[PDB]
């Protein structure tokens, strides 16, 4: 299922467990500690995702 | 010099301590004021009371918990970090001789001077129901610094929210001679000079005014001037007001 | 309580009507400023309103108490204290005192319960009923017409 | 009827100052005091608890500070029973806080009648002090008191309350929040002689007096520019008009022109005689 944009919006959990990778030019993140690898869903799901800008980490998904 | 900035915030949260405890005239409630002291400008933005007991037997004697001072002052950094221990507040219109006492306990985790403040909760008389003095020895001395009261934006329109000249001026006026003279009298049967040297400074600084008398006359009457000009203006407006009530007039005898 | 205990208040008015004792006066008044509660305030001061009934000068007494109070509560009922005592024949100062708290109040529901009490002395001549509520129709406020149009029925229907 | 919150002295100020820090962030807090329905309804003390990395939520509060901190509440005579959680958000047009869902269904377990306070201003302060709070309902909470009779409900013609993001919702059933205030006689006795303008009280005489006659030369020069203008506009008022009728789409043309030739006119003369009496009042 191809996806060419990957962002939430105005989603902030804890600390652990965040993320909320933005691609939009308009409040982009980064995502640091380590590898953390998941086999379905890594904080929401669905839309999380990389696409042409490779952030940090994760490869996986 | 340095002044004291109270905070309404800081004020009506003193006068609720009293009457949630049942406080009677043989208590006075104790708390912590909270702010920066290292400026010239002293602001309390924060203010809380403790377990104080008063004992009027003994002067001596007072119920004071060092564990709560020091856990309440660091478990309330996590609101704002520009709270600190810049002294502490207490109840009772009066200072006896259990408050002299009690300033050197604070002193220790306290950098700069203390600031000590007194909470009225009756305000009998002229103004600052809560008036601010600081703790310096050189025998211990203390200096009654200006008190302001200061507050954010949505503190001072939220108080004018929950409330939705010239003859006060001179009855405070004329009671400040009234309390000088008492204060002369019972000092002079007292001793029998350095604390009325101070109020003579005050005293004696159409008497010293004559040589400005001539030329007051002068500025009042230009200042007449202007009102003499403003006057005929209004009085335009009344003759032209009286010539338009006509024109409805008229209107109402063809119609 | 907040159910059973209004209609305490407001039962025993019924029976004390007329002239009424002094001491059922101070004991309903005293007991308004020591326990807090609105409906019973309420059923206080319509309670205390009920027990004066044609004592024109004589209930001044109680009526004075309510204005020198600063508590909405008791400043509510004090209008209809004035309005039953004073009804029928009416007084000069009886009626500037109704006329003088609807001006410096600026509590709405004080201001409508102030003239509404305006209609219960002015029953017997009611050519002078709309001629007061005349002026108090045009107003910034809303509430000041609220009370004046069942003051004007009152009288009038 | 419903319970209608009494914001005490207090109450207000607090709330302000614990979501002082940062516009987008957000604090939380404890409501306390004893009160029963039909009429009382009263908040005692108002403490707040430390901003955690989870924002508001069911992990939010640390059982561990609030009992730590309760303790404290017996001996200081500030311990009451907990009528409800405040919080602060920065707000939204429905649903103020999208990070606050599963916590007032865990709260209504507890009490029923526990409500929640948000401060919604957080930077669009007005001076109407709007503040919101949110209340579940779900099945229940009927078969009791008229919530709706109490102030201003039974509404909706169109779709505009409030925000005009709820209509029939809100956040649920609409719970109908009446925000009022109650004070004792020493509460009201300080506001009122206190609140003013600014501190210069208790004498009044020589506070402003330098201040205002040092600039009072500068003052009769301002003063005598707004008196130039003043003629020239009803000079060309009733030069280019020789019919009097409307044409002008002039409404109400005088009346506008007139006040700024009056008010101003007011607004001068009076600054320079009330406080030209308390000016000199030297005598001897």
């Amino acid at each position: 299922h191809p996806l060419q944009v990957a962002r939430c919006t105005k989603i902030i959990k804890g600390e652990d467990a965040k993320y909320v990778i933005n691609l939009k030019q308009i409040a982009k993140f980064v995502v640091g500690l380590g590898e953390r690898v998941s086999p379905t869903d890594i904080e929401e799901g669905m839309r999380v995702g990389v696409d042409r800008s490779k952030y940090n980490i994760e490869l996986p998904l | 010099h340095e002044k004291v900035t109270i905070a309404p915030l800081v004020l009506l949260s003193a006068l609720d301590h009293y009457e949630r405890t049942q406080t009677k005239e043989n208590k006075r409630c104790v708390g912590v004021i909270l702010g920066d002291a290292n400026s010239s400008t002293i602001r309390v933005t924060n203010s809380f009371a403790l377990p104080f007991e008063e004992d009027e037997k003994n002067s001596d004697v007072w119920f004071l918990d060092h564990n709560y001072i020091e856990n309440m002052n660091e478990m309330c950094k996590k609101i704002n970090a520009k709270e600190k221990l810049i002294g502490w507040y207490h109840s009772g219109p009066k200072l006896r001789a259990s408050d002299l006492k009690i300033n050197e306990l604070f002193k220790k985790y306290t950098q700069n001077n203390p600031l000590l403040l007194i909470v009225d909760v009756k305000q009998q008389g002229v103004g600052l129901p809560t008036d601010a003095y600081v703790a310096i020895e050189q025998e211990k001395t203390f200096l009654h610094l200006p008190c302001t009261i200061e507050a954010e934006e949505a503190e001072e329109i939220g108080v004018e929210h929950l409330l939705r000249i010239r003859l006060t001026n001179q009855l405070k006026s004329l009671k400040g001679l009234q309390s000088k003279l008492k204060d002369v009298v019972e000092y002079l049967d007292k001793v029998i000079h350095t604390i009325l040297g101070k109020l003579q400074d005050v005293f004696n600084l159409n008497n010293l005014q004559k040589a400005l008398t001539v030329k007051t006359n002068d500025e009042l009457m230009v200042i007449y001037i202007s009102n003499l000009v403003r006057s005929i203006i209004a009085f335009d407006d009344l003759i032209e007001n009286k010539i338009q009530n006509k024109k409805i007039q008229e209107q109402r005898v063809k119609d | 309580s907040a159910t059973s205990g209004e209609a305490a208040a407001l039962g025993m008015g019924l029976c004390m009507l007329g002239t009424g004792k002094p001491e059922a006066i101070h004991d309903m008044f005293t007991y308004s400023q020591e326990t807090q509660h609105g409906n019973i305030t309420r059923g206080l001061a319509v309670g205390l309103a009920l027990i004066n009934y044609g004592r024109q000068e004589l209930a001044d007494d109680l009526i004075t108490k309510m204005l020198a109070s600063d508590e909405s509560l008791l400043r509510y009922g004090g209008a209809f204290t004035i309005a039953l005592a004073y009804a029928g024949t009416g007084n000069n100062s009886a009626v500037k005192r109704l006329l003088h708290v609807a001006v410096s109040d600026s509590n709405d529901d004080v201001r409508r319960a102030a003239v509404i009490a305006l209609g219960f002395v002015l029953l017997r001549d009611y050519t002078t009923v709309p001629r007061i509520v005349q002026l108090l129709s045009k107003s910034h406020n809303a509430h000041v017409r609220c009370g004046t149009a069942f003051a004007l029925g009152i009288a009038c229907a | 009827t419903k319970e209608t919150v009494y914001i005490s002295s207090i109450a207000l100020l607090k709330m302000l100052k614990h979501g002082r820090a940062g516009v987008p962030m957000e604090v939380m807090g404890l409501m306390l005091g004893e009160f029963v329905d039909d009429y009382t309804v009263n908040v005692v003390d108002v403490f707040a608890m430390p901003q955690s990395g989870t924002g508001v939520s069911v992990e939010a509060v640390d059982d561990v500070f609030q009992a730590k901190m309760m303790d404290m509440l017996k001996q200081t005579g500030r311990d009451q029973m907990v009528v409800g959680w405040y919080h602060s958000h920065p707000g939204f047009g429905c649903w103020l806080s999208s990070v606050d869902v599963n916590t007032q269904k865990s709260f209504e377990q507890l009490n029923s009648r526990a409500v929640a306070v948000v401060v919604d201003p957080i930077q669009s302060v007005k001076g109407k002090v709007v503040i919101d709070a949110f209340r579940l309902i779900d099945t229940g909470a009927l078969i009791n008191n008229l919530e709706p009779r109490q102030t201003t409900s039974n509404t909706g013609l169109l779709n505009k309350a409030n925000i005009q993001a709820l209509i029939h919702g809100l956040n649920r059933h609409y719970y109908s929040l009446n925000i009022d205030y109650h004070k004792t006689a020493k509460e009201t006795k300080m506001l009122m002689n206190l609140h003013k303008e600014q501190w210069q009280s208790g004498l009044k005489m020589y506070d402003y007096e330098e201040k205002e006659e040092s600039n009072l030369a500068a003052t009769k020069s301002m003063v005598k520019i707004a008196e130039q203008y003043s003629k020239r506009i009803e000079e060309e008022k009733e030069l280019t008009e020789e019919e009097l009728k409307t044409r002008y789409v002039g409404r109400q043309d005088p009346k506008k022109h007139l006040s700024e030739t009056a008010d101003e006119t007011l607004e001068n003369n009076i600054v320079s005689v009330l406080t030209a009496g308390v000016n000199s009042v030297a005598i001897k």
